[PDB]
């Protein structure tokens, strides 16, 4: 939208009121452990060609090598990601937060996995490709008139390995952070959690975006209606649509295509009269067959590090995004940011962790001021030859009478001594204006 | 290494080798026409040269030994050591009788006067040349002109055309109109065989088999034995010469007459019609499942426990049972005894289980603590404040630069070697 | 270990490079040496090819992995001095970035391949709970603490700053006035001294 | 100079794996052309591979 601006050298916008927005973040941080036994992907059931690769065991070290460091990544991204906090704080039984509803974000004991709704609608959008661990023999060897694309991949050499914490898990360690943040406020990050009335640390967080606290008190059933409005939102948006989420469905999809491919790369000759290990072995003597062997099994291997490779890039990729979902946990969760746009759009108030398949979900509540209002302004004042500037505030006029105000609300107060702070004379000050300071008694 | 430290290790997926071995050949019991091609009486001319099919019949060929010697026996696809181990699909025997000198011709990829104007092969041919030499039977004395050549074309032959047209050919710029004259010559020419020529120039008599291996149901088979079929084992097969191993199970599959082999986006085969019932058999690979090895330090312990990915223990697919053996999540571990305590992960074993080595001493494995589990006492009117505070000093360690290194390939590749 | 870890992986690599070297890679022999002696350049040509194409390949694998470190590193060099300059040079308010609690100060130590930073960090020890309200109601108005909060031991109601008990008694320059006090929820009574 | 490295890598690369296309990776010929003027696709399908 193309518009422009009233600038002058004059006049001033300052809101009369504000709005509570809960945004929403969604972050990678891990992706798919996976790990490949080389005999079995290239020499898949044939002892001569095993012979032949054993002089490549390098090669598969290496490429073995990689992928145990990039499953340990995973593992200690979702570690710093998720266990920041070392203690395992509860909910109240009470829920007395001053009107603010976090019902929807906090566990149930209802369902056997502690998950709030929220966390159940984030599970529910993206679609994992797995859907367990435990593919027994007996089931592939029974579904083959299907094409299971797990089977296939595991009669390849081809594994998943499970994530060291599980999502119950790490569902309890973000309603420890939701305890800890919700009953303490900051001060369980830094260390001991010291608990605090909800009420009077969302004030606190107000004076931390430079807005006074008795706004807070004047408006508190006003801010926790519309905390809870945008938590609703925040349901309603999640239960409409799953392209939301279509960050963490990309690493699955991802990870689920660079092993399909894996899989279809063997059917390429590699200068060999076949692609098949059999049909070489079936038509040839070893005499010759070594030779179209030794090609496949360099074509095979090839194929092998170019996955390593990818997955090298990504879990690259994966890391850097986890490292980001961290220090948010940190600097957003445990903490309150005056990092412009780092959480959020607004000025930060707090935020909220809920876990979801590979990433993290960050629903940041921001200050947002909503209804503007033009005023003339000064920088100071003149009084009696002296120059009066504001401590933190702004000068204003509703055309006729001079107040200060403070800068993201109009809280307009009449001029006294308290209010501001006289230096020098009222002459080198250019747009100074006249007006007099009350003195109290 | 001799040593491992501490931890879990992936070692190969778990391995089943096969019980025992299995043939299934079709059920024919005929030997081939071998006196019929090779003890023909009256060869073709190559010029005309005539083809035979092969099929239904067993392909022994050790009845040639005893009489049929060859000069030239060349396989092109297939080892001569395999045809005894072997199907072929669509067998055809091109014979014909050519001069000693022109055997050489007889291969892919040749040129001269058979390989352009009377007998072309491809150079994606899968079968045998078989060449011997004939002057007892097709040389006579005062020259044996029943063999004929063909001397001049406009175009060279395609592969396994035949051309016995006998129109005269135009070698200069005139038309012919059917009669000879100068550049105007007949275009088949006979072969003058006589019993005291050259070895060059004695008759060959040359038969080419010609077929297709592993890819279409097959009636000419090696003299190989037929076994038993057996099902739900990991055996070794032998399907219409398709060696192979793993599990053969009942299929639903509906093959179309014409089809022999299944096959995946891997080309590798799924299925296989039996040639003797004929009924389609799904082919499984025997071998599948992760296997992981945990241990502690070898200078600490040599045991290990073993967890079996995708395998449930609540016959198994195990190396061995052993006790303490009990399900996980991230599947069956063997060889760590349970424990309903929990620690600070030691070992991750996954889905929320590590393990340790404890005291006597033995591995055991629990579900990972999460850390301390306690409350706060929130009220609304309640508040915390510290009266006193500490300085703490932490440690943080960053990496920030690696070892700079330069590679000279000349010296890594090709080390004081000057052609290299 | 961090550091350690460093210095292993790229020995690691190395010798792993030097091994490589045993591979056929197709070739009748691993050596150059045994191939030119066994056969002229006529055929040894092309298994020297072969060897070639696989060191070169090895070579590119090396290089692609030390690329992919490199990227690592640079991404933990640019934290450290990120640190370096925000912690060492400065006094930062982002939460754990520089140690666990309120950072006051760092110090940087050179390390083999890396840096270990020294955060000072101040950690709350002792707390003790107290009775606190929002605001507090003197004479229908609402009084609310400028940079502190209201405590009480039981009978006395104080003015405190956050991070420490430093209670004071309430005072009008400690606190300011806006408004009445029956719009705020959980306002007490009490007085609130004026000075002379 | 930060985005003109940026450009010079891109072109380098660019111009790098258009050099690459003269080696002959084991085969008698790095043209096509020549190696199926030369000979038949009977061979020349392993060169060409
Ligand atoms: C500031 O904005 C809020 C809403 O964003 C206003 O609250 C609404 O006021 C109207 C009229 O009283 C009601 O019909 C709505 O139900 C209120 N909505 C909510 C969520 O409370 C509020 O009045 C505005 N305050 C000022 C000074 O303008
Ligand atoms: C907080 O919001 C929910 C609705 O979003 C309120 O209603 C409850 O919703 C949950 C699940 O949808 C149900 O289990 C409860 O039975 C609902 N409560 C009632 C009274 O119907 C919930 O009441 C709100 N919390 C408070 C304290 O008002
Ligand atoms: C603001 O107040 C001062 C003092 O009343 C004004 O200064 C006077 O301006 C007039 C005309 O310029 C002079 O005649 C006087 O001598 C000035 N008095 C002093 C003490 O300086 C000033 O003009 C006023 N400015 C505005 C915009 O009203
Ligand atoms: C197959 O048949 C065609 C037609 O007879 C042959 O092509 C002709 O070759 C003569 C050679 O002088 C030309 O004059 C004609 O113009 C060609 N006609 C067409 C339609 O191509 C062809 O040579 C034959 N191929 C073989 C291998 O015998
Ligand atoms: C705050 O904690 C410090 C120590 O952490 C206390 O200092 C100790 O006080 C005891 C008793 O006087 C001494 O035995 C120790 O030697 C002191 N240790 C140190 C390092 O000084 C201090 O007294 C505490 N202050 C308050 C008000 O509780
Ligand atoms: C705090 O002080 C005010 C004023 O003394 C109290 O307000 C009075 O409350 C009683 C009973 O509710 C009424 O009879 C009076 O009319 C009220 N006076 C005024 C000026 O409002 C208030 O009740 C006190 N609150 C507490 C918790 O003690
Ligand atoms: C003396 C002049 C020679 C100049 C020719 C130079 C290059 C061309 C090479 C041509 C092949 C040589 C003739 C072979 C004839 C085919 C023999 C056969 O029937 O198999
Ligand atoms: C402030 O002034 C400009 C132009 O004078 C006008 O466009 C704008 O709407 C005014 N702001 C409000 C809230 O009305
Ligand atoms: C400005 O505010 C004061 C105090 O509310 C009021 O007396 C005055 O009438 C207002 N003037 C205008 C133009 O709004
Ligand atoms: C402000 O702008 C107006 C018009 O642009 C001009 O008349 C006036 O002198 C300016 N005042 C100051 C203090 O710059
Ligand atoms: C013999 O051949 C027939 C097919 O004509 C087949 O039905 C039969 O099964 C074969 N014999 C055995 C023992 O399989
Ligand atoms: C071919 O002919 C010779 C003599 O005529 C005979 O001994 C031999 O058995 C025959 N071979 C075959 C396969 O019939
Ligand atoms: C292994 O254990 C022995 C103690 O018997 C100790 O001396 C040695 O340092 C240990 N080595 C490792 C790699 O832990
Ligand atoms: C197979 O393993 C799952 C857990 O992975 C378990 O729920 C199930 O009971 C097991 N099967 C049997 C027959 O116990
Ligand atoms: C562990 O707890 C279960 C029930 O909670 C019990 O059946 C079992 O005997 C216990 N095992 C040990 C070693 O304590
Ligand atoms: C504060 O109160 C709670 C429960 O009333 C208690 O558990 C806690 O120990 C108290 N804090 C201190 C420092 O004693
Ligand atoms: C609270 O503090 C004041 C001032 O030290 C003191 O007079 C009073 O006795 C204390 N009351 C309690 C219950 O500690
Ligand atoms: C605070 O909580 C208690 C019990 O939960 C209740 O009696 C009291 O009314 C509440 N006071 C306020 C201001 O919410």
């Amino acid at each position: 939208a193309e518009n422009s601006v009233a600038y002058s050298n004059n006049s001033i916008a300052i809101p009369t009121n504000f709005t509570i927005s809960v945004t929403t973040e969604i972050l990678p941080v891990s992706m798919t452990k996976t790990s490949v036994d080389c005999t079995m992907y290239i020499c898949g059931d044939s002892t001569e060609c095993s012979n032949l690769l054993l002089q490549y065991g390098s090669f598969c070290t290496q490429l073995n090598r990689a992928l145990t460091g990039i499953a340990v990544e995973q593992d200690k991204n979702t570690q710093e990601v998720f266990a920041q906090v070392k203690q395992i704080y509860k909910t109240p039984p009470i829920k007395d937060f001053g009107g603010f509803n976090f019902s929807q974000i906090l566990p149930d004991p209802s369902k056997p996995s502690k998950r709030s709704f929220i966390e159940d609608l984030l599970f529910n959008k993206v679609t994992l490709a797995d859907a367990g661990f435990i593919k027994q023999y007996g089931d592939c060897l029974g579904d083959i008139a299907a094409r299971d694309l797990i089977c296939a991949q595991k009669f390849n050499g081809l594994t998943v390995l499970p994530p060291l914490l599980t999502d119950e898990m790490i569902a309890q360690y973000t309603s420890a952070l939701l305890a800890g943040t919700i009953t303490s406020g900051w001060t369980f990050g830094a260390g001991a959690a010291l608990q605090i009335p909800f009420a009077m640390q969302m004030a606190y967080r107000f004076n931390g975006i430079g807005v006074t606290q008795n706004v807070l008190y004047e408006n508190q059933k006003l801010i926790a209606n519309q905390f809870n409005s945008a938590i609703g939102k925040i349901q309603d948006s999640l239960s409409s649509t799953a392209s939301a989420l279509g960050k963490l469905q990309d690493v699955v999809n991802q990870n689920a295509q660079a092993l399909n491919t894996l899989v279809k790369q063997l059917s390429s000759n590699f200068g060999a009269i076949s692609s098949v290990l059999n049909d070489i072995l079936s038509r040839l003597d070893k005499c010759e067959a070594e030779v179209q062997i030794d090609r496949l099994i360099t074509g095979r291997l090839q194929s092998l590090q170019t996955y390593v490779t990818q997955q090298l890039i990504r879990a690259a990729e994966i890391r850097a995004s986890a490292n980001l979902a961290a220090t948010k946990m940190s600097e957003c969760v445990l903490g309150q940011s005056k990092r412009v746009d780092f959480c959020g759009k607004g000025y930060h108030l707090m935020s909220f962790p809920q876990s979801a398949p590979h990433g993290v979900v960050f629903l940041h509540v921001t200050y947002v001021p909503a209804q503007e209002k033009n005023f003339t302004t000064a920088p100071a004042i003149c009084h009696d030859g002296k120059a009066h500037f504001p401590r933190e505030g702004v000068f204003v006029s509703n055309g006729t009478h001079w107040f200060v105000t403070q800068r993201n609300f109009y809280e307009p107060q009449i001029i006294t001594t308290d209010n501001t702070f006289v230096s020098g004379n009222c002459d080198v000050v250019i747009g100074i204006v006249n007006n007099t300071v009350y003195d109290p008694l | 290494s001799f040593t491992v430290e501490k931890g879990i290790y992936q070692t190969s997926n778990f391995r089943v080798q096969p019980t025992e071995s299995i043939v299934r050949f079709p059920n024919i019991t005929n030997l081939c026409p071998f006196g019929e091609v090779f003890n023909a009486t009256r060869f073709a001319s190559v010029y005309a040269w005539n083809r035979k099919r092969i099929s239904n019949c067993v392909a022994d060929y050790s009845v040639l030994y005893n009489s049929a010697s060859f000069s030239t026996f060349k396989c092109y696809g297939v080892s001569p050591t395999k045809l005894n181990d072997l199907c072929f699909t669509n067998v055809y025997a091109d014979s014909f009788v050519i001069r000693g000198d022109e055997v050489r011709q007889i291969a892919p990829g040749q040129t001269g006067k058979i390989a352009d104007y009377n007998y072309k092969l491809p150079c994606d041919f899968t079968g045998c040349v078989i060449a011997w030499n004939s002057n007892n039977l097709d040389s006579k004395v005062g020259g044996n002109y029943n063999y004929l050549y063909r001397l001049f074309r406009k175009s060279n032959l395609k592969p396994f055309e035949r051309d016995i047209s006998t129109e005269i050919y135009q070698a200069g710029s005139t038309p012919c109109n059917g009669v000879e004259g100068f550049n105007c010559y007949f275009p088949l020419q006979s072969y003058g065989f006589q019993p005291t020529n050259g070895v060059g120039y004695q008759p060959y008599r040359v038969v080419v088999l010609s077929f297709e291996l592993l890819h279409a149901p097959a009636t000419v088979c090696g003299p190989k034995k037929s076994t038993n079929l057996v099902k739900n084992k990991c055996v070794n097969f032998n399907f219409n010469g398709l060696t192979g191993t793993g599990v053969l199970t009942e299929s639903n599959k509906k093959f179309l007459p014409f089809q022999q082999f299944g096959r995946d986006i891997a080309d590798t085969t799924d299925a296989v019609r039996d040639p003797q019932t004929l009924e389609i058999l799904d082919i499984t690979p025997c071998s599948f499942g992760g296997v992981s090895v945990i241990t502690p330090g070898t200078n600490t312990s040599n045991q290990v426990a073993v967890l079996y990915q995708d395998v449930n223990c609540t016959t198994w697919r195990v190396y061995s049972t052993g006790s303490n053996v009990f399900q996980t999540r991230a599947g069956c571990l063997i060889g760590a005894e349970h424990v309903n305590n929990s620690y600070e992960c030691d070992i991750p074993i996954g889905a929320g289980i590590c393990a340790s080595y404890q005291t006597s001493q033995s591995i055991i494995a629990y579900t990972m603590s999460l850390g301390a589990e306690n409350s706060v006492a929130y009220s609304n009117n309640s508040i915390a404040i510290p009266t006193n505070f500490t300085i703490s000093v932490t440690t943080e360690i960053l990496p920030v630069s690696m070892t700079k290194t330069s590679v000279d390939c000349t010296m890594y590749i090709c080390g004081d070697s000057t052609e290299c």
